[PDB]
């Protein structure tokens, strides 16, 4: 519950209507109807997943809400669909090539819902009488509507001895493997032992004696390749990034078995999204790889964001729009974000204030909207926070003009920093 | 259903009996000379006589060189391996670059080997022990096998009532014998008694590539000696040596071949984005193509006359040096006309599952010939979604117009 | 602390690792072995000493040795999914067991009997199979074991033997999995 | 050993109750607006309401940016963690730059985890009161309870524990006369060792005899452990327990610091939230002071202005000393403070003016005081004058050598002659430029 | 013998008075550089100085490497001589500075004087008594006795699979090894056991001899850079990086130096400083020259001979700084520079004749003149290379010696750098 509000916490989805009509202000967003409708339609395409290898480029001036609309789409997509957010400079690893990192990122945003039929027996253990030779045992499971006694085997008795199960424990035994899983207790333990005090759990299902076809959908991403590349996979799946596995017999074989599962009804493919923020940092080799990697059937939807116009492509000398080669730039379609006006800026500032739980006068809102239209929006939020803190220190109830104007001089913007920078501190 | 891809519409070259390139067939359209050259190339591949040859599918962007190579692969068939590669793939941080290209050349080649495996299955009746005289029982009969100690099982593998299946080089405890009536609740699950004979030999025609054997003999993981387990305990790697690469492997493969044990299956290696490879890659490819054991390689370049990477001083056509560019045949693909653009747009819409009206198709073809064909191809799906939202089953001109208004092409974004 | 190691809500890590294991090594051979016709005593002695030293710390056991996978057997689910007849049979048997009625499964092919055995094992339904291989006295013994034994749920018959030894019935529920439409077979089959 | 560091006089921002700035601000002098901004941002940190916020301590060299940084750090107190980092440390040959930055961000975040355990200890006097066989079944011999006579230094208290634990008692060598470590819920017995009262001087053995427990038998030990999120990341990264990890050759290379985002985020964050909302731990976000931020590559800034966008990112205090300079890793891309113009928009710039000659004199005097050497009025005036001429940091470095020269010359206080001689024996770079 | 490029150089060619002869010991001319070489070789033989540097500077093909090999030969195999190349410093698993320090350490050698004795004995007489005391029998071709050993030797022996009738070597201080068979294993007619047998050893049962093993400090460092084996720490598999990344100097090299000094004071060890010949010095980076001009100043640095072929050029790693000999002025100073002069046509012909005599090729008078002309035309190395194929063709054509026709034909067949560049303009 203790998680602080970040720069994109004010947004909590992409405000859209039944007909995908964008709204002025909803779900923490304001203005920018065109790019928001583009986000809505690409999100509909993602949730459809019928087509693979689609790319979208979010372009615009800084502070136009590129990362904002990206996080909004991520939120609107909701759980059950992977959304791999990554920065352009994260692919540069000292233990795995750029192409390998891109393959990892692509396969990481693809999920397979594996269906598994289970048969679990549950109930209340009324009698767990076990005859230890130092071989024979019987279990008396009880439910709210029926009871049954089961003769325990040697291995089952040993498993029960492993996980201590006293009378009155709510357990869920899997008839397939016999794994002992304790859920709780139905009553106290004799009220006499001067220890082991806990709370009592609710009774089990009436038909819990034998659940026939308990369906559990195990969801896992296509990053499962780490499970095969090495005999010990937890080390690679948890921390180790040195996963330069062999592409042959791993990628192709896993894809083939995933197709077999999809055809045989075991699992279903759920393509996610790969959001590369500041994609301009990718080397030209990474762009050349994305050009071809984006053509596979397992290719997720590649959302990208650029904050530049004509700029040199990293790893070469010639320039291209958005710092992306002409090929990949032409392949994808671009979503331009128009700057926000004064009203939109004021509304965004008000939404941020509401998020931060801070209140300020109308004149404060006006002067702060002015300052934000002049300097920037993020700087306006910084001033919101600073003025709220100055007001709290001042013992006031709401932020007045005298606090925003004070923190404006206390904290400087880059435009004024460079102005006072004429002291030639260093070069 | 299977999700659509970028090149899932191409099914093959779609040539006539004499190789005549039809206007449109097998998903492809246009590029008659290119598709005829590709027919000749697949004939070469099927010949399985020449080795080390290569071809360059150099052409302007959007001509379909990649889709063309994928159609070539489809036409060739799944038997002959077709290894796709990106120029950036060669750049690795654990294996040498030229060695990456070498292992690619190797995996590109296929090999179909035949082997007879003796399998021992049945419920274990006796497990008395170095050599272990195990007893397997099946519906046919019982046999006391004089198995070797190397197969002695470490895990539970109960002495009795355990169903085991062994083959000569690991054992698999299938499941517990069908004693479900002995106990009412037991952790172990049961399977029926195997009906097949204990000792059975089955011939499996397995298809593998030469690089599989290469990397396997490089760092084997079989055997039972402790030194082996300690060697393969952690950090697998690459960079097989040339002496083991050639020599022993080629000799054993030729042995299997001339003895009827295996059958060589030459494949293809599609090195895409060759225009951005370093000069070292080209210098190694010089000798690679000039080898009696190198497979066919299909290159797909997109750049024109540009500076070769790794030198940043000298320029050459197609970003490939002249000495190499001459070693590979050139396939010149031309740009599609607005009519062909509209035709391929309609083909993709049919494959992609989208219904488009005549006016909508015309507007899409116009937007394509104006900005880019692939741009309209990308706009196809958004228009279908807009139609669905608006309740229209088929796309109309207004839908594609609104879509274009929402999404700006690369050219328009650059104009801004 | 405990981690899921994946995107699933909650599940035993062992189950996670056991579910997804598609690939097996393509062609793993044994290790290379130099073959110098003369083997100097020094190197052989050093290697034997090294092997003895490495075998001494056996208390670890390498946790099953983490040996590679080379078989990749087919999933048991495919037995049912491969045929809708077996899915309908699963539904019927689940219904009958929820009702408490035994079942008498009738099939014609012994291979189909093995298929039904694997299917019931997938459903954990205890069964007793009576086929032609078992002699008349063995068939009667199997039928006696099935009778009066409420822990046995299903009974599988071949429908091609005489079956004149069966005496008593338990739940009066029969399932004709296969239909033969043969001249004499079906007649006496349905008769008995 | 006091081991006076370069600048240790700073003890805090020294702001008045009203939040304004004063001269004697707990060691640090001058820099009114800068210290007020430091107070505002430290109040922000204490609020623990905002995350991923960055501040830039831009200012010419010698303005004491690191000084005020350490001041605000001390003001925060040892309670919240403070991870100092320099731009050069990001360049690692084994782990990528962005992952080092993320590890530093994690270190900057703290987490206090409490743990209360009810345990019983004392000399055991085992005895099983015979009880009639299970009344539900037949007759025979059973045990319904097992009484353990735990004897502690304060007294004795018999515990009628559950009989099922008898297996644990027999498992360990729990004989009458030894100290056992009982657990309330678990019940597992862990023998600490025999009592020292029986440790006869003639018995040769160690680690087997332990003193009697002091206090009541029932002890509710409350312990708190503060570990940063990076500590938990590292702990959950590497394995422990068997698995042939004892190998030397193929395992001794412990530097596998490479980390993935799945483990870093996700499960760890969820378990942290579970411990927080359950009452087992309390999150404590700290601060990440990054001096020489201009030394980072553009591949580092492009990841910084994305990590700062996360809700979990802590407060970062950048301190750039250079001016308009080309960004590292870029082709003649000049930007203010050597930082891309895109990141400067996300940081609050706290400008620091140059110290007034009077402030120079105050700094020199307080540094001399901290050093513990008396300086005459004339010597202090000369030190201030030379600090006005050249860089101020040169004067403070002339105190200890001048002090030693004075002590060796037979005098205690630093006379003007001593500083005059040291200025000729040692001089600054501005004068050394005369090649 | 596989005559090499510097085989005829079997010495430096200095007389008793120290002057360099006009032509002797395989060398011809170059009196000044030869005198400098004969002075620095005496400097090295003095064994008193340390870290002194030398630079054999001069145009290409002047014999600087020949002079280095002559110095090495004159010094003799009793002192280490490490031939080193600049490109070798660019290691992938060790830093350049560390490779340079390892080469410097290799350039220092010490002789270990030790008198070891053996206690070979018969195993058939094995009769322990008490595990606390054991006795072994001695039976050689010259005598028979018995010995008494500490039970530790008996443990180390039974560790090996000893058998009756085997020859076992027991050292007085530590160690033991088995030799199977003493003319009794093949007598019983039992087949082989994967090992070869050996007859009983001759000589006395107890032997003693003086031992002198030439070991260098780098060997000690490498041996101390590992756990030495023994217990579970003996784990060793393929790919083991025996040349580990680096080794600290204060706590590892310092201890080696201390123990060496101790054993030298005790008279057990004798130090013999060697020479470090670093060829193609211009290939080293500036960050290597800066550490080299400082490491050679230590009290333990040996004599280092340098050789810079190319003249003034840009220093490696700088791209802007240019210094003579491709070496920075910092390292250039403090290094005695020995200038090598070009050879005259008569000296070239004499060197060609010496090469022909050494390699076994026989050349005629006119043939020698033509070969010397072809050499002075482009370079002496071209004539040295053409000398062999000339005699090869002569043998092919049935001629024992080389004539004008053969030399002219082989010169027209192949081409030199000058000729190649002349025709390369096409
Ligand atoms: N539509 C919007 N609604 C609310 N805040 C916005 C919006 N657009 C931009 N911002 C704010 O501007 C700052 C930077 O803009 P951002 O959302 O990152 O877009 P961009 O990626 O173009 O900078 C952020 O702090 C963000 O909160
Ligand atoms: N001959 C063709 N027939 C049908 N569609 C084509 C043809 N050539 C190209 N295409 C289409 O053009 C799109 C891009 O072609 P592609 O293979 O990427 O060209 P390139 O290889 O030059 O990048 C593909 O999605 C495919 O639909
Ligand atoms: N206001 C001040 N009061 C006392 N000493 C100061 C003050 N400002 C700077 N100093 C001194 O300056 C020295 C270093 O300052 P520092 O924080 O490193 O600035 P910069 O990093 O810009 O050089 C410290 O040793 C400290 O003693
Ligand atoms: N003084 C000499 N007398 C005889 N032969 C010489 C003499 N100097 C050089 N040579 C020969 O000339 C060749 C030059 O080789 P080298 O010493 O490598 O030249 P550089 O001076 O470039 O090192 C050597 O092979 C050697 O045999």
């Amino acid at each position: 519950r203790i998680e602080r509000i970040g720069a994109h916490s004010h947004i909590r989805g992409l405000g859209l209507d039944d007909a995908l009509e964008p709204r002025q202000a909803s779900q923490g967003m304001v203005g920018q109807l065109a790019a928001r409708r583009a986000a809505g339609v690409v999100l509909e395409m993602i949730r459809e997943g019928k087509i693979a290898g689609r790319a979208v480029l979010i372009a615009g001036q800084p502070g136009t809400g590129k990362t904002a609309i990206a996080m909004g789409m991520a939120q609107a997509l909701g759980p059950d669909t992977p959304f791999t957010a990554i920065a352009g400079s994260e692919i540069f690893s000292l233990e795995m090539s750029k192409t390998e990192a891109l393959t990892q990122a692509f396969r990481r945003s693809i999920g397979v819902r594996i269906k598994e039929e289970t048969e679990i027996i549950e109930g209340e253990v009324v009698e767990i009488q076990i005859d230890r030779p130092a071989k024979v045992g019987k279990l008396t499971l009880k439910t709210t509507e029926m009871e049954t006694i089961y003769d325990l085997g040697t291995k089952m008795i040993e498993s029960l001895t492993k996980d201590k199960v006293q009378a009155g424990d709510v357990i869920t035994i899997d008839k397939a493997t016999g794994k002992i899983s304790k859920l709780g207790r139905s009553f106290t333990r004799a009220r006499d032992y001067d220890a082991m005090g806990s709370q009592t759990k609710f009774v089990q299902c009436p038909d819990g004696e034998l659940q026939k076809r308990k369906e559990v959908v195990h969801t896992v991403s296509l990053h499962e390749i780490d499970v095969i590349n090495s005999r010990t996979q937890g080390f690679l799946a948890l921390f180790s990034g040195d996963t330069g596995e062999i592409k042959s017999e791993v990628r192709e074989q896993i894809n083939a078995k995933v197709a077999e599962w999809r055809e045989e009804g075991k699992a279903e493919i759920i393509p996610g999204v790969l959001f590369i923020d500041e994609v301009h940092m990718l080397d030209i080799e990474s762009f050349s790889f994305l050009n071809r990697a984006l053509e596979s059937d397992m290719a997720p939807v590649l959302i990208m964001a650029t904050n530049r116009g004509i700029t040199r492509i990293r790893g070469t000398s010639y320039q291209s729009p958005h710092g992306i080669p002409i090929d990949l730039l032409d392949r994808l379609l671009i979503v331009s974000t128009t700057p926000y006006s004064e009203k939109d800026t004021k509304q965004i500032l008000r939404i941020r204030c509401e998020e931060e739980d801070v209140e300020m006068s109308e004149d404060a809102y006006t002067v702060l909207t002015r300052i934000g239209l002049e300097t920037s929006l993020r700087y306006a939020i910084q001033l919101i926070t600073a003025a709220s803190l100055v007001c709290r220190k001042r013992k006031g109830t709401e932020v007045q003009v005298d606090d925003i104007k004070r923190v404006y001089s206390l904290f400087l913007d880059e435009s004024r920093s460079t102005q006072y920078m004429k002291e030639y501190q260093d070069a | 259903t299977q999700r659509i891809a970028s090149h899932s519409h191409v099914k093959g070259l779609g040539l006539d009996e004499s190789g005549l390139a039809k206007q449109a067939a097998s998903g492809l359209v246009g590029q008659e000379n290119a598709r005829e050259a590709c027919g000749v190339i697949v004939e070469l591949i099927k010949s399985k006589k020449m080795a080390g040859r290569a071809v360059l599918l150099a052409g302007p962007p959007g001509t379909g060189k990649t889709a063309l190579a994928l159609a070539i692969a489809q036409e060739l068939g799944s038997k002959v391996p077709f290894c796709p590669m990106v120029g950036s793939e060669v750049y690795s941080t654990e294996i040498k670059k030229t060695e990456v290209l070498m292992e690619n050349f190797r995996r590109a080649i296929g090999l179909r080997i035949k082997e007879t495996k003796e399998v021992y299955e049945g419920e274990v009746t006796e497990l008395t022990p170095s050599h272990v005289i195990i007893g397997l029982k099946t519906a046919k009969g019982t046999k006391q096998l004089k198995l070797d100690p190397s197969i002695f099982e470490s895990l539970q593998k109960e002495r009795v009532e355990a169903g085991d299946v062994i083959y000569i080089a690991v054992k698999r405890q299938g499941r517990c014998d069908t004693y479900a009536t002995e106990f009412d609740l037991e952790a172990e699950e049961y399977v029926p008694l195997p009906k097949g004979d204990v000792h059975k030999k089955k011939e499996i025609i397995q298809d593998v590539t030469l690089h599989d054997l290469d990397v396997a003999n490089a760092r084997p993981q079989g055997g039972q000696d402790i030194l082996s387990m300690m060697g393969q305990l952690m950090k697998p790697k690459k960079t097989e040596i040339t002496d083991k690469l050639r020599g022993e492997i080629n000799k054993v493969v030729n042995k299997y071949i001339d003895q009827g044990i295996a059958e060589l299956v030459p494949g293809v290696l599609f090195v895409d984005e060759v225009h951005m490879l370093d000069i070292e890659c080209f210098t190694y490819l010089h000798r690679a193509l000039e080898s009696s054991i190198a497979p066919i390689v299909i290159f797909a370049s997109n750049r024109g006359n540009c500076v070769i990477r790794g030198t940043e001083d000298i320029t050459s056509p197609h970003g490939i040096p002249l000495d190499l560019l001459d070693r590979v045949m050139i396939i010149r693909t031309m740009l599609y006309t607005p009519q062909e653009m509209k035709q391929i747009i309609k083909i993709r819409a049919q494959t992609e599952g989208i219904n488009i009206s005549e006016e909508a198709l015309n507007h899409l073809g116009e937007i394509g010939t104006k900005t880019t064909l692939r741009y309209s191809v990308q706009l196809l799906t958004p228009a279908n979604l807009l139609a669905k939202i608006n309740g229209k089953d088929s796309i109309e001109k207004e839908h594609v117009e609104e879509i274009s208004e929402l999404f700006y092409d690369a050219k328009s974004s650059a104009k801004i | 602390l405990t981690l899921c190691r994946c995107g699933e809500s909650l599940q035993d890590v062992i189950d996670r690792v056991a579910f997804v294991i598609p690939p097996v090594v393509a062609a793993p051979p044994s290790l290379r072995v130099p073959r110098p016709p003369p083997l100097y005593s020094h190197r052989m002695r050093i290697l034997r000493q090294g092997l003895r030293e490495h075998a001494a710390p056996y208390f670890q056991q390498l946790r099953q040795t983490t040996a590679p996978r080379l078989l990749q057997f087919p999933e048991l689910r495919l037995v049912q999914f491969d045929s809708g007849k077996l899915e309908a049979l699963a539904i019927l048997l689940q219904k009958l067991k929820s009702e408490g009625r035994r079942v008498l499964i009738l099939s014609q092919m012994i291979l189909m009997l093995d298929i039904l055995e694997m299917f019931l094992n997938f459903h954990y339904l205890t069964y007793v199979r009576i086929d032609e291989n078992a002699s008349s006295e063995q068939r009667q013994e199997l039928m006696r074991s099935f009778n009066r034994d409420r822990r046995i749920f299903c009974a599988i018959l071949s429908t091609h033997s005489r079956t004149t030894g069966i005496n008593l019935v338990e739940a009066d529920t029969v399932v004709f999995y296969d239909n033969d439409l043969n001249p004499v077979m079906d007649a006496k089959a349905q008769e008995w």
